[PDB]
């Protein structure tokens, strides 16, 4: 019945470490730390509500304890415990849960086998090795991820201006034939096949060049399509080691576990 | 690395000197005409008609001055060329080809737009597209801000417009500290006065001693009166020849376009308060008002053609909130090394959500449907008005691992005070690198104009009509509801928090017994943000209660209501009381120095038009020197399509209303553009290529005439009062980094340039992210700043830095100064293959003989003490030999600040053993004299200095999480200097911390 070998308390933790371990967690779970402050005897319990965080203090007084100015308990144990049973609405109405949930220091202990020094000088090697290589891949895929990124717009955006440039040069055409037609009409009772042909030989070399640009936009379109795919490829495979990356650095943390079986950092050491 | 233009032409850099044009005319007739790269349209459109006549049906064409060409540029725009002065090669084209048209519309609107594009980085065009209201209302709806400026500048021609041109350039008090004014002879300040005299510009120089406070009228005075000295004038034959030369002369600064135009002391001019500082000798130059207002030509502003041409409240809504998700398209996903993908949602309010998060169930990706109504624990009417739903698609895949693969934001109230409703569509954007929360909500809402990425729909609840949020009518009398619904010890407490920084711990019980004594606390204003945070805002009742508090609070001042526009405080009411503080408290000086972070809460602002903007707008429209910088952080961080509309926009009215200030950084802007085109060039493809290859395309690229003409003679983009005449090529190069940066050294064009700096170099680099040593380099100028006015005379040198783009900008050289591996490398071996630690005292000594030693000394050991408690605070310590920097001066200051940002994926701060050398002027044991005793006491008065202003710079780190940087993507971040500065112990907690870590500095002690 002793706080310091308690599930719930884990001692000189930071706030930034506790809102990582409260993320998207639910309503009632719990953690208690000496407080921020680092006074001694002066704790502060955090618990999710709401998808928050909320803080409270744990006043100490007398060797009493509590969280209120009226002051009871005689440990925290006592007072944590009273609020696992039945709901702190006692304390304020505005929030009414159980110390539901508690997350604790020494369990989530994946070390299984015959803990030999190993499980630290070799296995934990192991793994940093396996988490640095797939963070080197990751970085890799993101680097040409937004590469391939940019040089696709560059691309949608010279389409759209073949776009316009077909656009302009198809009105022309329109315009060829509307201003044209009654000329060759007229030419062609005159019988003037001189004339007539040099209209023509211009309009053969403008819907040449049509042609032209037409195929340049499709052996465009083209490269897009590709470098499309291509990159949608890069993104799910990104979508793919993301996880398995958080999975073996948690891994990574926690065989810091036996590391802190010998608590002074010499079998870390000497691997640096 | 794309650009606006990479050349001339699409795929090429630059025009042969003869190309084809494919010329489309009125008739159906294609003419290819042979024109030079350089030939002006007025010339194409002359030799083409000439041309025409050789061809088919030139019966129909009209007579050439009727027509103009219309083609397409490199950016997609059918660009219409009214500007016929334009050559062709400037045109930027996407193919060489010419349409003649008949012009349409109004001339000079069109070749404006064209202008601005140039400016801002895209066709104005583009806007007028865009089929959201929010946008076109923007456009027409901040115009008359525009109007207000140009007419208050107006007003009192020409001196209300050479005042927006050079404003005053001052101090924020005049109330100058001691240890400036010691430096003062008996409360006086010597001047040296300069004037040219025509038949060869040849000068003459008149050196007066006056009292710091003069004003600059008052100098005019004191110079004709000392020259008038011996031409025995009456008392009033003195006073009439004084206001002559009063009202027909003003003051510049000799070598840079600074005056003195208004009536400051002259000690409050910061080039003077820092020649007292420095002990440097001001040299001024009388110049005629006339010659002034002559390089001030007339501009106006013309509104442009878009300017001109029931429902029930929520809180009647009797029902729980609830969103339907129905599917999405695009995802990304490998179909058998992830399990099932979902939709994960949140109602936040800032950063708080309102009620707990909700999710879709768990989905094959090969079919991304869901169909499902979600439902969140609010009631509609106590969603607060700055409401934002917050929403992902989520993997997961043996202990489960969930990752977000694309977010996206949405307000629930759009910028009409509105309810959405109905079926709605937003493209998400991707997660950036780093963040692994399943939701973003500090990303900015809307939807990703990017095409083919994932598309989500959704579903809002239609309540037979249009909601809107109640007008703040009801809202107050809802207070009066709810409320009916001194003290000693508790004064002490709240006055207790308000000291607190803005990331203190704020338990459920303080932040309630806030609530409760709420009333009280406009005794005490600086705890409004702390109260804010109290309010329980998915509570009706509470806001309500709340919106007549803000509405009576004592203003607060700049430093404290900017907290109040980060992040944590996106209700419009608390936002306009903030901008009303800074708007009557916030100095043209202080707004200048926080401009980087004003820009960037921009981000968080729910809607375009709101009152942030409209204020910001107002200042940069008002003093160009403001806006200035207000253009390019905006234009630096165009290509972020997160933003690019919002600062588009915004870009567009200041650019449509700055005046001839525009052609001015169209200069700058054309000559950036030829720098990164160059720097690609030398980036991509010759890469491969010797350094003297590549300085041979260098040497021969810079000598064309196309581009001395675009990078000679135009201001410096790192300070418009600087202006940069001829290239010294003989002094130009490429830099040994990999990224190969340009050093380029311009001539100053100044009359007197000699007495400034006659020559004036800057680097160019393209390829590395700048914006990280902007903030650090902005930081320390602001800690210089505090330490100068608490009298400590630490001496940092914040040189010039600017972003200019995606990882490109300008930094500015600072001249006879060297690294510290350079200045080792001076010397020789000690010990065995180990550099002597006395090289730097010797090197030091060397460059400072005689008297003006213990100046070198004391400057080195002051910048040194300062840069070790910046370094330290901010995480910045380790540092290598070649990013630390010396002044022959003695002045030490660090460098690449990026670059070890970067480098990093231990000491507390590099007070290495050739520094404590220097600082104990070459003793044994240097660690134990008395001219060490005196710096570590230095820098302790340094450390709690910024301790006592610690709230500030968390403010300013805050202001920034929603850049981009990696470094600012959460309040965790911040967190570090919250340790550095120790601010949950007390001051000698604090003190005695920073003794540890100095003793450890010093690698043992
Ligand atoms: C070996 N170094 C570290 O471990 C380290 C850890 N946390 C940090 N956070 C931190 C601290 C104070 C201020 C701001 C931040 C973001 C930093 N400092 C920065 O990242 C930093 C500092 C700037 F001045 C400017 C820019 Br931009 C970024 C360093």
């Amino acid at each position: 019945m002793s706080l310091q070998d308690a599930e719930w308390y884990w001692g000189d933790i930071s706030r930034e470490e506790v809102n990582e371990k409260l993320r998207d967690t639910a309503d009632g779970t719990f953690l208690v730390r000496d407080a921020s402050t680092k006074m001694h005897g002066d704790y502060t319990l955090t618990l999710r509500k709401g998808g928050n965080n909320k803080l409270i203090k744990i006043f100490h007084r007398d060797g009493k304890y509590g969280f209120s100015d009226p002051l009871t308990f005689s440990s925290v144990v006592e007072l944590i415990n009273h609020y696992r049973n039945e709901s702190l609405a006692q304390y304020n109405p505005k929030l009414d849960v159980k110390l539901l949930y508690p997350v604790s220091k020494y369990q989530q202990d994946q070390v299984v086998k015959e803990d030999n020094i190993e499980a630290v000088g070799k296995k934990l090697h192991e793994y940093n090795t396996q988490f640095q290589e797939k963070s080197r891949e990751y970085d890799r895929l993101y680097e040409e991820y937004t590469r391939t990124s940019q040089e696709i717009q560059m691309k949608r955006t010279a389409i759209e201006a073949f776009n316009e440039t077909i656009k302009i040069f198809e009105e022309q055409c329109q315009t060829q034939e509307r201003y044209s037609k009654e000329y060759i009409e007229k030419f062609k009772r005159e019988g003037n096949e001189k004339e007539i042909q040099r209209i023509m030989h211009n309009y053969d070399k403008l819907k040449s060049r049509i042609s032209e640009i037409i195929d340049s936009r499709r052996r465009l379109e083209e490269d897009l399509k590709k470098q499309a795919a291509e990159y949608r490829e890069i993104d799910k495979r990104m979508n793919s080691i993301k996880p398995d990356l958080i999975q073996l650095r948690k891994t990574r943390d926690q065989y810091l576990m036996w590391l802190t079986q010998k608590g002074v950092r010499q079998k870390k050491l000497n691997e640096w | 690395p794309p650009r606006p233009s990479s050349g001339e032409l699409w795929g090429i850099h630059l025009m042969p000197p003869r190309i084809l044009v494919e010329c489309l005319l009125p008739n159906g007739m294609i003419v290819t005409l042979e024109c030079l790269r350089e030939a002006t349209l007025i010339t194409i459109k002359h030799e083409l008609f000439k041309e025409a006549r050789k061809y088919p049906l030139h019966q129909l064409l009209q007579d050439e001055s009727s027509y103009i060409f219309v083609s397409v540029t490199q950016e997609a725009e059918r660009e219409e060329f009214f500007d016929e002065t334009r050559r062709l090669c400037d045109l930027r084209l996407f193919q060489p080809f010419l349409k003649v048209i008949e012009p349409v519309g109004n001339r000079e609107e069109k070749i404006l737009n064209r202008e601005i594009g140039f400016a801002i980085g895209m066709p104005v065009c583009e806007f007028d597209m865009v089929k959201d209201p929010e946008v076109q209302d923007f456009r027409r709806n901040i115009l008359n801000v525009c109007k207000e400026a140009v007419d208050l500048r107006d007003l009192n021609s020409p001196h209300s417009r050479a005042m927006y041109v050079y404003p005053p350039n001052v101090e924020s008090s005049p109330e100058l500290p001691k240890h400036i004014y010691n430096k003062l002879d008996k409360g006086q300040i010597i001047v040296v006065i300069w004037v040219i005299v025509s038949p060869n510009n040849d000068k003459q120089k008149y050196t007066l001693k006056i009292n710091h406070d003069c004003v600059p009228e008052q100098v005019i005075a004191e110079a004709i009166r000392k020259k008038t000295r011996s031409m025995l004038l009456s008392s009033e034959q003195l006073k009439l020849c004084v206001l002559e030369y009063q009202g027909k002369y003003i003051l510049k600064v000799c070598g840079c376009d600074e005056y003195f135009l208004e009536k400051y002391p002259l000690s409050q001019y910061k080039y003077i308060r820092s020649c007292i500082m420095l002990g440097r000798m001001p040299n001024l130059m009388l110049m005629a008002k006339e010659s002034l207002y002559s390089q001030l030509p007339m501009d106006c502003f013309t509104m442009p053609s878009y300017s001109r041409r029931s429902t029930k409240s929520l809180w009647v809504i009797n029902s729980a909130l609830r969103i339907k998700i129905l599917c999405a398209t695009y995802v990304n996903v490998n179909i058998r090394d992830i399990d099932k993908i979902y939709v994960r949602t949140g109602i936040y309010h800032g950063g708080e959500p309102l009620c707990d998060n909700v999710n879709t169930q768990r989905v094959p990706c090969s079919n991304p449907r869901w169909n499902e109504w979600l439902n969140y624990d609010i009631y509609i009417p106590d969603l607060p008005r700055a409401a934002r739903l917050c929403l992902s698609i989520c993997s997961v895949k043996a202990k489960e691992e969930h990752c977000p693969l694309a977010w996206g934001n949405i307000n629930l109230f759009d910028y009409t005070d509105t309810l959405v409703s109905g079926k709605m569509a937003l493209n998400l954007w991707p997660v950036p690198h780093g963040l692994e929360d399943l939701l973003n909500p500090i990303g900015v809402t809307g939807s990703n104009p990017n095409k083919e990425t994932p598309c989500l729909e959704l579903e809002f609840d239609w309540f037979s009509s249009v909601v809107k949020f109640p007008d703040m009518s009801v809202i107050e009398e809802h207070a009066n509801w709810s409320v009916s619904r001194l003290r000693e010890n508790d004064k002490e407490q709240l006055k207790a928090i308000s000291t607190r920084d803005p990331l203190s711990e704020i338990t459920e019980q303080e932040k309630d017994f806030l609530w409760s004594h709420r009333h009280y606390c406009v005794t005490i204003p600086e705890i409004l943000p702390k109260l804010l945070l109290s309010v329980k805002w998915n509570s009706r009742d509470e806001v309500a209660q709340m919106y007549c508090l803000v509405k009576d609070w004592p203003p607060i001042k700049p430093e404290q209501a900017m907290e109040l526009l980060d992040c944590n405080y996106p209700d419009p009411m608390v936002r306009g009381f903030a901008v009303r503080c800074l708007e009557k408290y916030l100095t043209d000086d202080k707004l200048s120095q926080y401009l980087i972070q004003l820009v960037q809460v921009l981000k968080y602002e729910q809607y375009l038009d709101n009152l942030l903007v409209r204020f910001l707008l107002k200042k940069a429209l008002t003093n160009q020197r403001i806006g200035h910088f207000f253009f390019w952080h905006l234009k630096s961080e165009m290509h972020n399509k997160t933003v690019s509309q919002r600062f588009g926009l915004l870009l567009e009215s200041y650019c449509r209303a700055c005046g001839m200030y525009l052609k001015h950084l169209n200069r700058q802007v054309e000559a950036m553009e030829k720098l990164i085109n160059l720097t690609d060039i030398l980036k991509q493809e010759k890469k491969d290529e010797t350094q003297k290859v590549q300085m041979k395309f260098l040497v021969e690229q810079m000598r064309r005439p196309d581009f001395m003409d675009a990078l000679q003679g135009f201001l410096s983009p790192l300070n418009p009062a600087h202006q940069l005449g001829n290239l010294r090529l003989e002094e130009c190069r490429i830099m040994s980094s990999a990224k190969r940066p340009l050093w380029l050294n311009w001539e100053n064009p100044d009359i007197m340039s000699e007495l400034l700096f006659q020559n004036n170099e800057i680097i160019f680099k393209n390829g590395d992210d700048l914006r990280q040593d902007m903030l650090t380099l902005q930081i320390i100028r602001i800690m210089e700043n505090i330490w100068q006015n608490q009298g400590l005379d630490l001496r940092m040198l914040p040189y010039g830095c600017l972003s200019i783009g995606d990882c490109v900008g300008l930094i500015e050289v600072v001249r006879n100064s060297h690294t510290i591996m350079q200045i080792q490398c001076k010397g020789g071996l000690k010990g065995a293959l180990q550099f002597n630690s006395h090289t730097l005292h010797q090197w030091l000594k060397d460059k400072n003989k005689g008297e003006i030693y213990d100046a070198a000394i004391d400057l080195f050991t002051r910048s040194c003490a300062g840069y070790c408690v910046a370094t330290f605070i901010l995480g910045i310590g380790d540092r290598h030999n070649s990013n630390i920097m010396v002044k022959d001066d003695g002045q030490l200051f660090h460098i690449d600040f990026g670059h070890f940002l970067d480098h990093k994926k231990r000491v507390p701060f590099v007070l290495t053993q050739d520094f404590l050398i220097v600082i104990s002027k070459g003793a044994q044991e240097c660690t134990k004299t008395r001219e060490f005793e005196r710096f570590q006491e230095m820098c302790y008065k340094a450390y709690l200095a910024i301790r006592q202003h610690a709230n500030l710079f968390i403010n300013l780190f805050s202001m920034m999480l929603g850049s981009g940087m990696p470094e600012l993507q959460s309040f965790d971040d911040i967190a570090y200097i919250r340790k550095t500065l120790a601010l949950d112990k007390t001051e000698q907690e604090a003190l005695e911390y920073f003794m540890k870590q100095m003793n450890d500095a010093r690698h043992g002690g």
